Formats: C-alpha cells, structure tokens, sequence
C-alpha cells in the first residue's frame, strides 16, 4: 500500500495547478523517501521536474515503488472537493488500478472519498543532468510573474539579457 | 542567541580569501584587508556581493548575508553594477524591463539576487513562460538558471521539495 497525508489539502492542489498547464498526463512514481515527477509537454522544449519529499506529507508511508499515471485534467476536477483546508490522503494499494484521495475535516463530521481510474502512460527517455549554468538570479515570483505576463503582450518571444 | 559570527569568501577568481566576522562589523576591514593583499589600493576596486554594488561602510545584516556567501572584487566599472534586461520586440511595438539587484533589509523576502559567472544573452517562447510561471502560486521566490549551452532552470521551492522547468532557449 502507499499511503500519503498532506497537512492541507490546498498544497496538492496548488502543485498539479503549478502544470496542469504544459503537461496534462504525467506518472508520479512513489518511493520510500518520496514522490517524484518528470514529463515532457508535446513541443519537446519544456521539461517538468516535481519532487516531493516526506517532510511535506505530515504522514508518509511507502511500503513498494509505485508508479501512478494521471490524466492532469481529471485529476484537478478531483482536487476541486473540500474546503482545501483539509486533509488529503492519496491510497493505492501496489499493483493499482485505480487511487485513492480522502478528504476530511479536523471533526469526523465529513469524509469525502474518491477513486481515480489510472492511466497507463509510457516512460519517455529523459533523465536531467545538472551542468552550472552561466548566470543565477532568484526574484520574487509574483515579479517575475508580471514581467512576463506584461512583456507578453508584445512578442512570442521574450529575450534575457546579463551582463 | 543567534549565530553573531559569518564567514565570507572574497574572491576576484584566481585569488580568494575567507573571513569570519560578527554580522555588525563594517566591511571596511575585508575590503581593505582583500585589497593589501592584491597590491592593488582599496578605492581602485569596485566590490559587489550578489550582483550589488557594495561600499565600505555597509554591515552583513544589512546585506541579509548568509554564512558563506560571497563578495567579488572586479577592478573600476562604468557604472555602479550587473542588471538584467527582459526585452520584446513584436508586431505592434517593443518592451524593455531593466532590473537591479538588490537587498532591503527591513523586509528581504523582496530582494534580488545575482551570480554571474559569465553573461548571457537568450531568448524563449513567451507561451512557455507563461505556464512557467504558473508555479508562481507555490513560492514567495523563483530561482533562474541560465546556461548558454543547456536549458535554463526555473525553479520554485517548496517546503522539503521543488518544481522545476527546463526550457530550451529558441535560436534565432
């Protein structure tokens, strides 16, 4: 079995929305130290690396590697249940057809549960590699977010330039 | 109480050198310090600790220094000095963004910081980064790695994690 509780529901959420955008199927591979994340958008030219560790689930548990492919669609219609406040556990049991994300409330009051029929999606190749990089900026992002979205307007290509 | 001490590399690339000093301290001392060793005099030196131009009479906690961060010595500029440019030109006209690195101290959560090694010059595909930054929503910052050979790194952290976008620079 996996078993995997977030201490808010909003975090999930928040992270599949981060690139529902580019990539729409992805498998997530689930391991003892982890959830990790790679997929490729359709152009070839946008790479997506998620990894999750386990000091972001308040309770992790991992007993086999576990692989779950998802439709990205499907899943946020799913991540759009309860009050985002919530718990969110994701549940499969190995060798998995379907997985399992049950909210609850603090109080036992409610508990919504939902099953997610799984995707079977191939591999690609890639496999990253690290190699320096000339130049290395941090800004916040809402910044960075406004340049873009505003420079947007103009051109189908932004241009970076630091000297 | 708090760590009260930070070491610093000072480097100009061929020679560098390690301090540690209290975070109140003037940088005076370092600068000179850096400065007698290179042969070179204190004032004919321009000093920069993440792309900002930093003077003497400035303190580490002022800067929101971390241990081991950096400052670099590069000899006199223009200037006073790295910015970043972001720059379209299309159909109806163009756009030029020119941004500063720098550090308020009151609140730093806003800064902006600069490592460059080497300058670069690329351009992307506006409708990339405009899924990229819909990961503005899981972090207060991004973090940019650009390589003129690889794709760059866009990079938001999360608690114990991180999501990161590799995009390909375009050509021409």
């Amino acid at each position: 079995m996996l078993e995997a509780k977030f201490e808010e529901a909003s975090l999930f959420k928040r992270i599949i929305d981060g690139f529902k955008d580019c990539v729409q199927l992805v498998n997530f591979q689930c391991k003892e130290d982890g959830i990790i994340a790679q997929a490729v958008d359709d152009s070839r030219v946008l790479l997506v690396s998620l990894e999750i560790g386990v000091e972001a689930f308040q309770e992790y548990r991992c007993d086999h590697p576990v692989t779950l492919g998802m439709d990205l669609t499907s899943l946020s219609k799913i991540l759009r249940c309860g009050n985002n406040t919530d718990t969110l556990t994701l549940i499969a049991d190995n060798t998995p057809d379907s997985i399992i994300l049950l909210f609850e409330d603090t109080k036992k009051d409610r508990i919504a549960e939902y099953s997610l029929k799984l995707m079977d999606i191939d591999a690609d190749f890639l496999k990253i590699e690290e190699l320096q990089y000339d130049s290395t900026l941090s800004l916040p992002s809402s910044e960075f977010s406004k340049i873009v979205r505003d420079l947007s307007q103009l051109s189908d290509s932004i241009n970076i330039m630091i000297t | 109480k708090p760590e009260t001490h930070i070491n610093l590399k000072v480097s100009d690339g061929s020679s560098e050198i390690f301090f540690k000093i209290k975070k109140t301290t003037p940088l005076r001392r370092l600068m000179e310090a850096f400065a007698k060793r290179q042969g070179k005099e204190m004032d004919s030196l321009r000093f920069l600790y993440d792309g900002i131009r930093i003077q003497a009479d400035q303190t580490p906690e002022d800067l929101d220094m971390e241990d081991n961060d950096i400052i670099e010595a590069h000899r006199e500029q223009i200037g006073g000095g790295e910015t970043i440019k972001f720059v379209a030109d299309g159909d109806i006209g163009s756009g030029s963004v020119i941004i500063k690195p720098f550090v308020d101290m009151e609140h730093p959560e806003t800064s902006i910081k600069l490592e460059m090694d080497q300058p670069v010059d690329l351009t992307f595909g506006a409708k990339y980064l405009l899924d990229i930054i819909k990961g503005s929503s899981l972090s207060d910052r991004v973090g940019i790695r650009l390589s003129s050979e690889a794709p760059a790194l866009f990079q938001f952290d999360l608690k114990s994690g991180f999501l990161q976008f590799f995009l390909a620079p375009k050509f021409n």
